């Protein structure tokens, strides 16, 4: 969930095998704790503002008056079909990485 | 014992596959989370290392200059010595921006220590306050010592560097002779630190030991004991 | 802290010489500013100390709900390692903030927020000694029908 909900590169904190079977699982816990506290860290920096923006679009706008006149037989034999191409979504707008 | 401990007739030792086992567990020790700043560690112009490209809005220069590794001295080394050689090398920005860099190094060179200090302990039956002294007393450094995975010698051949295994079976002659007789640190720091000093020749800055010192160390290590006054005096 | 709000227009500031020299940076330049002490402070009650709290712009055009504001504010900023002695990216976010408009109206100057949040608003603990640019962007593509510009401000006194 940190990795993703900040779109991050991986970093591979918990990991597996921390068992022990001459001790029985002796300090197996205790690793957990730190594997949280080199987690949160990533958390303390890697928070701020990213530019958010918001957009809209009318699908006449989008593809021309051909398709609400081909819309004839999409009312009634198959859903409408799209992809947020970058000629409306970015070269539209300014540029972004 | 003695004619062993001065090296005559010297002992044989079987390299067991066990050996391996021992050094890929220093390996596995410095590879899981320690993330260590060992990445060509010393040598000048020590560039393109992860750790000060993150810090970089507090200090870029990874690349330094001169190199950043350090030789004991008695009654103060530490991390002043650290810091002024970095000091000395041509910096002009005298400002926080050079002492935050130290106290950001610090915790780096104990992560490089506190492995072999830590772990041969458990192999050997050692203090970790003797376990570097007796390293570089050997003649070993602990840098040397750990290159030795980037030598592959975690690989499970049948066959490792001499500088290992040799390394390994003279680290068992000089463990007796810290336990055929028993003695503190500040005597072999100060025997590391300037054998002339203490009263040694010239010679004596090498490896290798003879009688005429083994006499004089005996009886000072009793002459310690019998004097009328505590340790320090 | 003595809490103060404060509106400009830029017709009010610069006077119609500068709407009139607009023929120019509607195309080919940013805006240029300053809140210097004769419209901020002088026009105003006096001050031993000055902090931000919050920013916003609305914008004086014949823009429709249906149609979109693309410009740009900015205070002067850098994103930069500072280098010490010894012997930036397409349009990415500099950690200081540079906000982009959407409506032409006030909520392009600030999303979501009412009066809190976990970390510090647009140039928020600041002095108002800084220097600011407008411009449009992609906006002047189809930029025909501007009037003015509106500014507000939330700070601090003391």
């Amino acid at each position: 969930s940190l990795l993703y909900e900040l779109n991050l590169g991986e970093q591979s904190f918990v990991g597996g095998g921390g068992w022990n079977d001459l001790y029985q699982g002796l300090m197996a816990g205790e690793t957990l704790k730190l594997a949280l506290m080199r987690m949160e860290r990533v958390y303390v920096e890697q928070n701020s503002r990213r530019q958010e923006i918001t957009k809209t679009i009318s699908l006449k706008a989008l593809l021309g008056e051909s398709w609400p006149a081909e819309l004839n037989k999409l009312k009634q034999k198959t859903p409408i079909n799209f992809n947020l191409e970058e000629q409306i979504f970015v070269e539209d707008y300014q540029e972004l990485y | 014992s003695l004619a062993l401990l001065l090296g005559v007739t010297r002992l044989a030792v079987v390299p067991t596959n066990n050996m391996v086992t021992f050094f890929k567990g220093i390996a596995n020790g410095l590879s899981e989370n320690v993330c260590l700043t060992t990445d060509d560690f010393q040598r000048q112009e020590l560039e393109g290392a992860d750790w000060w490209t993150l810090l970089s809005t507090n200090q870029v220069i990874d690349d330094m200059g001169l190199v950043l590794d350090i030789h004991p001295v008695w009654g103060k080394s530490d991390e002043e010595m650290l810091m002024e050689k970095i000091q000395s090398i041509g910096v002009s920005n005298d400002n926080n921006t050079l002492s935050i860099i130290v106290q950001i190094l610090i915790q780096a060179k104990n992560a490089q220590e506190n492995l072999l200090s830590q772990t041969i302990s458990a192999e050997y039956g050692v203090e970790r306050s003797v376990v570097p002294l007796q390293l570089r007393w050997l003649g070993s450094n602990v840098y040397s010592v750990l290159n030795q995975v980037l030598n592959n010698t975690p690989t499970d051949i049948s066959s490792i560097v001499p500088k290992l295994s040799e390394l390994t079976y003279s680290l068992l002659i000089y463990t007796q002779l810290i336990n055929s007789l028993k003695l503190n640190k500040e005597f072999i720091f100060l025997r590391l630190t300037q054998p002339n000093w203490l009263g040694l020749t010239q010679p004596k800055l090498s490896t290798q030991l003879s009688l005429p010192e083994i006499y004089l160390i005996t009886c000072y290590q009793d002459w310690v004991v019998n004097a009328n006054k505590n340790e320090d005096s | 802290r003595q809490e103060i709000t404060k509106t400009i227009s830029l017709k009010a500031l610069l006077g119609e010489s500068w709407p009139a020299e607009l023929n120019k940076l509607k195309q080919k330049t940013p805006i240029n500013f300053n809140l210097e002490e004769q419209i901020f402070v002088e026009d105003y009650q006096e001050l031993y100390q000055r902090r931000i709290k919050s920013v916003s712009v609305s914008l004086p055009m014949l823009v429709g709900p249906y149609e979109d504001v693309c410009a740009q504010l900015t205070q002067t900023s850098s994103s930069y390692s500072t280098r010490a002695d010894l012997k930036h990216l397409v349009r990415s976010i500099q950690p200081n903030q540079q906000i982009s408009l959407s409506t032409g109206v006030n909520d392009s100057g600030l999303f979501m927020l009412n009066f809190d949040d976990e970390r510090f608003l647009p140039f928020e603990g600041s002095g108002v000694d800084s220097s600011w640019r407008l411009q449009f962007t992609n906006l002047k593509q189809n930029l025909d029908s501007l009037n003015d510009v509106i500014l507000h401000v939330k700070y601090t006194a003391a």
